[PDB]
């Protein structure tokens, strides 16, 4: 019953958001460790906005200066390896969060690294500070952990079976990858297409785009991935249409073409869109499609997919769809 | 060759045996037949003296048909010779029964026809002696008249005729008798041929099979045979290079390096030292096939085993610490007659392997994984003359043996290690069996598949331009027969005996235009398409059988003369005809067959019965009418069921050769297909010359097998990173996956080696990641130093490429030397290619002592290529020598 059995991988660059879908799609269809990644992970996001107040070269001004004792609590216990969980930490962190240069130094958190789930657990300091709760699923799906390994979740859905394969992205776990590329039914590429702004975090040069264009490309061309037929899972659509609809920052201002490039004629008209977020979300699929056509035989095919990995029916709907097409592809026409 | 020959005979003895077996019982029935009939004429009962001969002669029949069938079981077939003997002075004798007593009074001078075709046409007797029965019966016929002076008196005239009656069964029997025999000659010699071919090849077969099977054991071969064979329709997806690896668990790894070899390497030369090294590494392929191990490999001064690797055991490091001790033994036993100290270092470890082959080119047996790396570290501990029996193993003998502390610090200090003819007559005999109710009809004698009776019918009757010849001959002689007979219109008679004279020479001349090379080729190509197809020669060898029929009737058609039994004759004289034609089918020649006896049939009844009754009147004697009609259809019976059984006995020899034939070409097809296959897997294990030198005897006897040469380039390529690469977790198999990446670098290495461009060089072996090859062995100049300089360039080219590819990076270690160095076989029981020599040390030493992605050389003599790095002095191994390193070309 091998054969019957499907084998799907999700290779991805940094911070792409594979392992969310992978999340959302064993919630799907079938701790207080979980409690403490959420007070790691916003402990993480407050010690670097209270760093990054002071490590970026332009200057981001302060609060009253009478309420700076806190920046200096959180710059002490950031250095301490153990930090601590007082309640004074806590409304240390929510004095600092409804700040006002507080929040302008987030609102430019493109030009340091933070996690994108930085202002949602920040919006719960006053939940978490009684730390006497459980946080919901969709709490859980925020959570920041970073893959280090690969990893493999059995599946079953109508009666056929799955297999799941979660990867790193970061550029030292690459060598890992070829441990899992034989026999695979298909590829899941997954891309934060909102990432466009930010640089990754190995390098501090390169774009998370560029870098997800040039995994892509490499995908593309492997020879030992000739007939796999990969497909394409945009991620962090929401994102994409805040920052676009916000206007701070523009694709154009990372990619020349973007301004000259057109919506095309084909489209899906949702009715909640927008002209901004339609021509920029097609703009990326169409960078996408290129590289992969020009290179195309006939042997491999991919399918561009917009998913938006933290609500459900948007995961549903696009497994639904990706079902189809990997039983249309194990017919092996 | 009097033996084969009379082999043959023994074999052609038996075939026309099975003849005269119905023949004897068809005689029985011809005594009791005539004898009813006579009784059945007569109210009061026969002569006494009439049935006793008769009673002789009937009862002889059974006795003869009891006596065939018990020789036949006998291996000898003296007897199967004297019964035709018999049987033909029985049939023979009863002339005398009729001519002086008598004996069978019907008939008459038609009997003496059926005989005397008899032993032509049934008799095993050979041709020498069918002449000599045919005139017995011919000239006891001369005594016939001689006895019997009243026939005479019937015919005055007509006697040279009665003769000439029975001179062409002679010609016509012998024709018969020799075509057939012939025909059995080519088929025995045919069959006696494709025996001999299929066992020259078989022979071969396992003789290539066995060297094959001498390295790569059969749970691998047995995956590359059916690999090679394209079981599926095509396999157009492929994305690896495909291996051939297996894991196995509960097994033991030995190994030993000789501590002292550089000492005695400069000591004595390169021979001696590969002289000794065989010596002792023979002596120990004996003693791991009697402790049951099995060698994987030997490179330098190194052995190891696997301990149950094929096949499991429930003890198998014991088989490995015994042959260990063995080893001692031997060490201690070559450590006589004081001539060195090359004594060495054993240790052992157990846990599980990865064993299989990897690479296109020079495929050898080999075993991965981090346990045997354990084994070659505690072999590398030290303490030569010790084993090492690390906890892994210590507790998996048992606790009965009692070891020493061991290692207490030599090797580093790293994971806690935690040391503590006759098949000639079967081949004929099985045809029958086999067939006995098989593909062909039981009776027709057809093949059940249409093509292969299609397949039949094209092939050409070699002897059809012979054969229509006798039906010339014997319509010839019933013309002369009759010319002499008188006739009422002598002339008009003529006329048309003219015109079927004629027809039957006008199918010769058109039969015979290929043999007339003077007629055009138009003709000449007619006559060989009549004989291409069966259809148009049947039709044919139905048309000359009418034309001795209508000319055997219409002179009694012209009677409206007086001897009536004589024109009868003269279609027992067409009868035969029908029996000559042998290549006609059976069933065929029954449904012509039966025309004339229906048509003589129709002739011998009320018409024509008048003149049937003055013969009758004239005749009288004592109520000698039943040996007129009521015995001419008697005469026709037998001769119908004789030509019959002829016919289809000679289709039914002729149908069992053609099949047995196509079984032994299909046989030989197929093992001919294996033969490639092997031939295939052999020329990819071993060279071209080492291969033909171990085909053959001397394998053993020359022990062996090593050869001298003066310039020959050694190269070294190392990959140091795949030991930090590989891991043996479980998302991959155990490291399979690893393996799978090393087959892919080996496989584009190898397929880069088979470039034009590289023609000199050959690779050796690969240990673990290392990639050796050397330049120039086949001398057929210093270009092949350079061909080798490339060859390296275009590794490290691939090496890059390959990296880009994946997403790691990897780098090689080059090492090169040139020199003098020694090639041959140091295994007689399993051929492994190796060469030996100073020049070898001295390029692994390089490629030890170097840097990644850098490839170090010694003395540049080549100025083609532009080197650097002069200033690099690396002491080695031998003495401090500086050298420099290898750039590309320019
Ligand atoms: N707002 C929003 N957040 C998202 C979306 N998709 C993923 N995230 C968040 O981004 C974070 C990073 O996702 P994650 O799954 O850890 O990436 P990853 O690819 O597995 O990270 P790595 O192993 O390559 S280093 C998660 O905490 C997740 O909650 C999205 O569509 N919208
Ligand atoms: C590729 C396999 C791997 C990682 C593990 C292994 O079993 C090896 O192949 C053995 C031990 C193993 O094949 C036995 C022979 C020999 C020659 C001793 C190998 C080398 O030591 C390899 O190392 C090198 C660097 O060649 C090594 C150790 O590398
Ligand atoms: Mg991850």
């Amino acid at each position: 019953v091998y054969r019957a059995t499907h084998r799907l991988l999700l290779l991805g660059a940094g911070e792409s958001g594979k392992s969310t879908i992978v999340k959302q799609m064993r919630i799907l269809h079938v701790k207080a460790t979980k409690v403490q990644d959420i007070k790691n992970n916003l402990k993480e996001a407050i010690e670097t906005i209270v760093a990054a107040m002071s490590n970026l070269v332009p200057p981001v001004e302060l609060a009253n200066p009478e309420n700076q004792f806190r920046v200096d609590y959180i710059l002490s216990v950031m250095n301490v390896p153990d930090f601590d969980f007082p309640p004074e930490f806590y409304e240390h962190a929510k004095a600092l969060w409804e700040d006002e240069g507080v929040r302008a130094c987030y609102e430019r958190s493109n030009e340091y690294q933070l996690i994108d789930c930085a202002q949602y657990f920040l919006d719960k300091i006053d939940v978490i500070k009684q730390d006497d709760y459980v946080p919901s699923d969709q709490d859980l799906l925020r959570c920041r952990v970073l893959t280090s390994g690969i990893f493999e979740t059995k599946f079953q859905v109508d009666k056929v079976n799955f297999h799941m394969f979660d990867v790193g992205g970061q550029r030292d776990e690459r060598r890992k990858w070829i441990q899992c590329f034989n026999d695979v039914t298909a590829i899941i590429f997954v891309v934060a297409s909102s990432s466009y702004n930010m640089v990754i975090r190995e390098d501090n040069q390169t774009n998370r785009l560029q870098e997800a264009l040039n995994l892509f490309k490499s995908i593309w061309n492997n020879r030992w991935l000739r007939t796999i037929s990969v497909i394409l899972f945009l991620n962090k659509q929401d994102l994409l249409a805040e920052k676009v609809l916000a206007g701070k920052s523009k694709i154009e201002d990372y990619f020349p073409e973007f301004a000259r490039y057109t919506t095309p004629e084909d489209a899906t008209p949702e009715p909640g869109e927008d002209p901004r977020v339609t021509r920029a979300k097609y703009f990326i699929r169409d960078e996408f499609l290129r590289i992969s056509t020009a290179s195309g035989d006939g042997r491999h095919y991919c399918y561009p997919h917009f998913t938006c990995a933290v609500d459900t029916e948007n995961i549903r709907r696009v497994f639904n769809d990706c079902r189809d097409i990997i039983q249309r592809m194990h017919l092996r026409q | 060759s009097r033996d084969l020959e009379r082999l043959y005979q023994r074999y052609f003895l038996g075939q026309r045996r099975k003849s005269e077996v119905v023949m004897n019982v068809l005689d029985v029935l011809t005594k009791l037949t005539l004898l009813v009939l006579h009784l059945s004429l007569a109210s009061a009962p026969m002569d006494p003296l009439k049935g006793i001969l008769l009673g002789f002669f009937t009862g002889i029949e059974v006795v003869i048909c009891a006596l065939v069938v018990v020789r036949k079981d006998t291996t000898s077939h003296t007897y199967l010779q004297y019964s035709g003997v018999v049987t033909w002075v029985a049939m023979t004798t009863q002339i005398l029964a009729a001519g002086l007593g008598y004996g069978l009074l019907g008939d008459g001078i038609g009997y003496v026809l059926f005989t005397l075709f008899a032993t032509y046409s049934m008799l095993p007797l050979p041709l020498t002696w069918a002449i000599l029965a045919g005139l017995g019966t011919s000239l006891m016929q001369v005594v016939l008249q001689a006895v019997i002076p009243r026939l005479a008196v019937i015919s005055i005239n007509q006697v040279v005729a009665q003769a000439v009656l029975f001179m062409c069964m002679n010609t016509a029997g012998i024709f018969i008798s020799y075509l057939s025999d012939r025909a059995q000659r080519q088929a025995f010699l045919e069959t006696r041929r494709c025996v001999e071919a299929r066992l020259r090849l078989e022979t071969e077969n396992q003789r290539q099979e066995r060297l094959v099977l001498s390295v790569l054991p059969r749970f691998v071969v047995l995956e590359m045979i059916n690999d090679m064979t394209n079981v599926e329709d095509e396999h157009l997806q492929h994305q690896f290079h495909r291996i051939y690896i297996h894991r196995y668990e509960n097994v033991s790894i030995l190994f030993a390096d000789v501590k002292g070899f550089t000492n005695l390497s400069t000591t004595l030369s390169a021979q001696e030292l590969v002289r000794m090294l065989n010596e002792l590494f023979a002596r120990f392929d004996r003693l791991a096939h009697e402790h049951h191990c099995l060698r994987i490999k030997i490179l330098g001064d190194c052995y190891y085993c696997v301990s149950g690797l094929p096949e499991p055991r429930q003890d198998h490091a014991h088989c490995c610490v015994e042959m260990g001790l063995s080893m001692i033994k031997t060490i201690r036993y070559v450590r006589s007659r004081t001539k060195h100290d090359v004594d060495m270092r054993i240790g052992i470890h157990s846990g599980s392997v990865l064993c299989g082959v990897l690479g296109l080119r020079k495929w050898q047996f080999d075993v991965w994984s981090w346990d045997v790396d354990i084994a070659n570290k505690l072999e590398s501990g030290g303490i030569p003359g010790r084993i090492h029996i690390s906890k892994a193993t210590l507790d998996c003998l048992n606790g009965d043996y009692n070891v020493e502390e061991g290692h207490g610090k030599e090797r580093n200090e790293f994971l806690r290690k935690h040391n503590i003819k006759r098949i000639e007559h079967t081949i004929d005999l099985r045809s029958g069996d086999k067939l006995r109710r098989e593909h062909i009809k039981p009776f027709s004698l057809m093949f059940k598949d249409s093509s292969l009776e299609h397949k039949y019918s094209q092939m050409r009757d070699e002897v059809f331009k012979s054969n229509l010849v006798c039906a010339f001959i014997v319509l010839l002689f019933i013309t002369a027969i009759q010319s002499l007979l008188p006739s009422s219109r002598v002339m008009p008679m003529a006329i048309q005996f003219s015109i079927l004279i004629m027809l039957h020479s006008a199918l010769v001349l058109i039969t015979t235009a290929e043999d007339y090379k003077c007629l055009p080729l138009v003709l000449r190509k007619t006559c060989c398409w009549i004989n291409e197809t069966y259809l148009a020669r049947n039709v044919i060898i139905f048309a000359s059988i009418l034309i001795n029929f209508l000319g055997a009737i219409l002179n009694i058609l012209w009677c409206d003369c007086s001897y009536p039994e004589y024109f009868v004759f003269t279609g027992v004289l067409a009868m035969v005809t029908c029996a000559v034609f042998l290549r006609l089918n059976s069933v065929l020649k029954l449904a012509v067959l039966l025309i004339m006896i229906a048509i003589y049939a129709l002739l011998t009844e009320t018409i024509y019965a008048g003149l049937f009754l003055r013969y009758d009147n004239l005749n009288h004697s004592g109520e000698d009418f039943l040996g007129t009609k009521e015995a001419s259809l008697l005469l026709m019976a037998m001769f119908l069921l004789a030509v019959f059984y002829h016919g289809q006995q000679l289709e039914y020899t002729a149908r069992l050769d053609f099949l047995w034939r196509v079984q032994a070409k299909e046989e030989i097809n197929e093992m001919k297909e294996l033969r490639e296959h092997n031939e295939n897997m052999l020329r990819n294990i071993l060279p071209s010359h080492v291969a033909r030198h171990f085909l053959e005897k001397d394998r053993d006897n020359e022990e062996l097998y090593s050869q001298s040469y003066d310039a020959v380039g050694v190269m070294f390529a190392s990959i140091p990173g795949f030991a930090d690469f590989y891991s043996q977790t479980e998302m991959n198999n155990q490291g399979v996956e690893c393996l799978r990446l090393l087959n892919e670098i080996i496989a584009d290495f190898d397929e880069l080696l088979g470039e034009d461009r590289f023609q000199d060089i050959e690779k050796i072996k690969t240990i673990g990641s290392t990639y050796m090859a050397v330049s120039g062995l086949s001398p057929e100049k210093w270009g092949h130093l350079c061909a080798l300089a490339d060859f390296s360039l275009a590794l490290t080219e691939s090496i890059q490429e390959i990296n880009k590819h994946s997403f790691n990076n990897f780098e090689l270690r080059i090492g090169i030397s040139h020199g003098s160095v020694v090639a041959g076989v140091i295994g007689a029981k399993k051929p492994q290619y190796d060469i030996w020599g100073k020049t070898v040390n001295l390029a692994s030493r390089m490629d030890s002592t170097g840097v990644s992605g850098r490839i170090q050389v010694p003395e540049e003599t080549y100025l083609i290529l532009k080197d650097q790095g002069f200033a690099f002095d690396y002491r080695g191994e031998i003495y401090v020598k500086g050298i420099s390193e290898q750039e590309g070309k320019i």
